RNA sequence: UAAAUAUAGUUUAACCAAAACAUCAGAUUGUGAAUCUGACAACAGAGGCUUACGACCCCUUAUUUACCG
């Protein structure tokens, strides 16, 4: 590719540019069809190396630090096998959740509204969100609805989980949540809903739209809910928090941690602990 | 009731044995802590007052136990209850193919010496001491309580030696109860699950929370005081004989 | 302790159930006698004072148990303990070749309906009432104690129907204990042996005295009071859950 | 099928071990009689053809078993099945009040060593030899069959030592099955009761002929060939693992 | 309408420049796994400029405050 015609002086020009690039990275560079977009991507691609080597340099510096102390310097009940035992324990709990647990739906029908940066970030929040469900005392039955098998979102999920994808204790499906559940019990959670969520209802299916629009697109989740006949609710952030800073649309890992706290009889004081403290000045 | 009874509690300087002694002495009974000399038994016996004394002895030695039983007769005049809480735990895989490591036989023998062999050594000797007692209104001469573990039913990976020793205690509880039935001595066994003994509490807080969460209900490690409560219930109830009671909060240990 | 606790004892007009109510009420608790209308529980409830009330209900019917628990809620305001002592028995061989007699399916179904179905019916409805209670300092909402004799393990000749029902109670003790673990309800099972219930005192002295002598120690039929003592011990011990306790004096039933 | 398999039969010079070797060799397998030098196993090995060899070794001795296992490696190349059948017994009671007799400690130690420690000694050493085998189509490297007794559940009077060792085998059969699960080795336990072995001929004939009538059905002594048939069944079934199989003709041992 | 702001796991720090705590996959861990090997690292967004940068300038959405001779 001739796209090297930009990089090979942009390094000499004085802008921050990474030294190691591949054709796969080079391909995504040419979709950036403006000077600022290319500069923004190159800045991201440059800082990837910057924290890599800095953390790289840290780790073998530690290797010398421990190898000198490790080489120079009884009755037990259990073998030290806890990480294996914890994973098995969460597996049994997840298997029980898939049968009797309350369903929670992550709507994957937002692939067409996301750029590559946003789509990748959605998976990262999805990975953390499902991780917190596993470690909970009373896990949800997590559903991935509207997830196209060949779609971009599915391929990214497979790449991140690798072998674990086929072994996850969650129900991923092509069908919409309206096909799996009665339309009366579905409550599409969205920040733009005019109805404020008062109490957590254990006989309802809460739908979270897996949409991370860093280029914020208000009303997208509400439009989907009103395109169907689904009811909507919004978190009582204004009721219990003194907001000052930032968007009121929380991340997927914060949302699931708020719902999990509510499901475990926690009040709104404990549940809203997971709203970033940088966005408000205390609970009232 | 347990007031006026004399209890010999092997391994009574710590853990379940110490909790049993504290409750029985508090309820009005007298206790003899039979533990190793290196343990803090002397301090514990002093803390419990004049109704509790410390008899240093190794349960694996016949001579040591007989001297301890003589001490109980000297101080209190008779033996009414024997509680066998002394025991050690060893975690070791039977064979590890990747590491080429085979379970050491001496590891198996020492666990069997203290848990299984030590328990029976106390039982055969303390039974003769209760055989000198005049039967009460019910015709009973004494109560013998052994401490097995849940590993006797679902042992985990690396508990081959521990489960075998504890499984043997479950094995002997009925035949010994049959042996001592003419005499009038009851034999019972308690199988505690995960308990807040110094063995478990010394573990990192990360794994302590996990072990507590594994118990269905209550989701916490067993209080040693709860073991003491069940020991008293067996003593007071005349119709409990030759039975293993699991005190584990319905936990079934995973591999 | 059990003071202030509200206990619903099924089959409390006679036998093990009545003995449990006398001990619990005598210890300061309140008891709701749930039994058949013709069982004479009203006379027993009057004898036990104002802390004991009789609720006539058939455990095999969901309607009667719901009204009985509504009466327990009305009189005392809450339910804390459920003791399933209601039970019947049938002595009939599965098949007699010398007589050409086959076990009647109505007899097998009748025993299961009261012993097995009635126990679960009480459990499933009572768990709704303990679910309304606020968890205590230990997080416990209630205790359920089931009765399932040693016939569940070593049944005798002609006890197939009775062992099937009691084997069912033993088998389902753990799954129900795991079911109610999130709620905070402990499910425990007692396996009484030969007890001096009005059933055993009815049969002639020949089999009565012989069976009493077949118990290793004590060589007598179990006092129903001793059953009540172990029932109270389970209530007071927070760590007893999902376990079957044999209360038989170490007797193993021969064919 | 068992054709071509190499089996190390512990205590295979008489009783259950000899019957197991007799059946497996007849079916086309190879056997190694691991028994004491004075047991007369050399005659048994010769009678069974060139497919059977005698390895004189004491199960309590680590050196003896390693040489015996190395002999099987030299003669046959691999070890596929291990059957632990060697065991001794003692008829001493725990304590006799009338005679002032106490179960001597050495009798309990000697029975425990051969039965419990000896079984584990063979298990851990044969696990290394089985770990060298290539996993078959089902991923299995070998099968280890242990011989407990019915006394592990309902041991009689004067069987405290025997029940302890047999209870230990039942106790550790699951942890060892869990320990060896990644390797691909199945551990199963058989609990025979009253078999026509030399053990059931040392006892007085009138007593022995009476026990044959105690078995519900078949009302006789167990044929050692029936034990050999069950061992072959366990070998050929890939899903039998970690379980204790009672083979007693539905007998429950009275006190 | 105007000014302040806007960290997509969370905080801190900021012309320091990357941390600390977390997250995902693999691990049969001999009790420092208190680790190792990998995965992901975008300071609202889209554009302009500038040798450059997080700076500077329009624009979009949003948040908090104020808002008529
Ligand atoms: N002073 C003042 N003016 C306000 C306030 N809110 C709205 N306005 C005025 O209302 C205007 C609304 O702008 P727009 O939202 O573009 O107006 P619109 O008529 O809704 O047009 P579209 O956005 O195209 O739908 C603002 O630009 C101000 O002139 C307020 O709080 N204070
Ligand atoms: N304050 C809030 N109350 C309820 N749900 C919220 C919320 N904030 C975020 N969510 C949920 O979290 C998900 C990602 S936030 C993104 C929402 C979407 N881009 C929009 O503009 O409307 C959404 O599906 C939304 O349902």
């Amino acid at each position: 590719a001739a796209t090297r015609e930009f990089i090979e002086m942009w390094r000499l020009l004085g802008r921050e540019v990474p030294e190691h690039i591949t054709e796969e990275e080079l391909k995504t560079l040419m979709e950036c069809v403006s000077n600022t977009a290319k500069k923004k991507y190159l800045k991201y691609l440059y800082t990837k190396e910057k924290v890599k080597k800095a953390r790289q340099i840290k780790k073998e510096m530690k290797a010398a630090a421990r190898e000198e102390a490790k080489n120079i310097k009884k009755n037990f009940l259990f073998l030290r096998l806890w990480d294996r035992n914890m994973d098995i324990a969460m597996g049994w709990k997840g298997a029980q959740a898939m049968q009797f647990g309350q369903p929670l739906v992550f709507d994957m029908a937002y692939e067409n509204y996301m750029k590559r940066k946003e789509l990748q970030n959605t998976v990262s929040q999805l990975l953390e969100s499902e991780g917190w469900n596993r470690r909970n005392v009373d896990p949800f039955h997590i559903y991935f609805c509207n997830l196209k098998i060949d779609g971009a979102l599915h391929r990214e999920l497979v790449k991140r989980y690798q072998e674990k994808w086929d072994k996850l204790l969650l129900t991923s499906t092509e069908k919409s949540h309206v096909d799996l559940f009665p339309k009366d019990s579905i409550i599409y959670l969205t920040a733009d809903s005019p109805n404020v969520m008062t109490t957590f209802r254990h006989d309802k299916v809460y739908v979270i739209g897996s949409f991370v629009d860093k280029s914020m697109q208000p009303g997208t989740s509400l439009a989907k809910a009103k395109r169907l006949n689904l009811a909507t609710e919004c978190l009582p952030l204004d009721k219990y928090l003194q907001w000052e800073i930032g968007n009121k649309n929380l991340t997927l890992d914060q949302m699931i941690r708020i719902l999990l706290c509510l499901k475990n009889n926690g009040n709104w004081q404990e549940a809203l602990q997971f709203v970033p403290k940088r966005k408000h000045t205390g609970f009232l | 009731s347990v007031k006026g009874l004399v209890a010999v509690i092997t391994g009574g300087a710590s853990g379940l044995g110490l909790a049993t002694a504290e409750r029985l002495v508090g309820q009005g009974a007298s206790a003899v802590l039979l533990d190793l000399p290196n343990s803090g038994g002397e301090a514990q016996a002093k803390k419990l007052g004049n109704n509790c004394v410390f008899a240093p002895a190794d349960v694996t030695s016949e001579k040591d136990v007989q001297t301890a039983l003589a001490l109980a007769k000297g101080k209190f005049g008779r033996v009414d209850v024997a509680v066998n809480c002394a025991g050690i735990a060893v975690a070791s895989k039977t064979y590890n193919l990747k590491k080429g490591q085979t379970h050491t036989l001496e590891d198996f023998q020492r666990v069997l010496d203290v848990n299984l062999m030590g328990t029976f050594n106390v039982i055969r000797l303390v039974a003769g001491e209760m055989g000198q007692n005049e039967p009460d209104q019910g015709g009973q001469r004494g109560v013998i309580i052994n401490t097995a573990s849940v590993a006797a039913f679902e042992g985990q990976v690396g508990q081959a030696a521990y489960s075998a020793s504890k499984g043997g205690i479950v094995g002997m509880t009925l035949p010994i109860a049959r042996d001592l039935a003419p005499i009038g001595i009851r034999v019972m066994t308690i199988a505690p699950g995960l308990f807040g003994t110094p063995l478990l509490t010394s573990l990192p807080e990360k794994v302590c929370n996990f072990l507590a969460s594994q118990v269905p209900f209550p989701s916490r490690l067993g209080d040693p005081a709860e073991y003491a409560h069940l020991v008293q219930a067996i003593i007071e109830n005349p119709f409990l004989n030759g039975e293993v009671i699991r005190l584990d909060g319905a936990i079934r240990m995973q591999p």
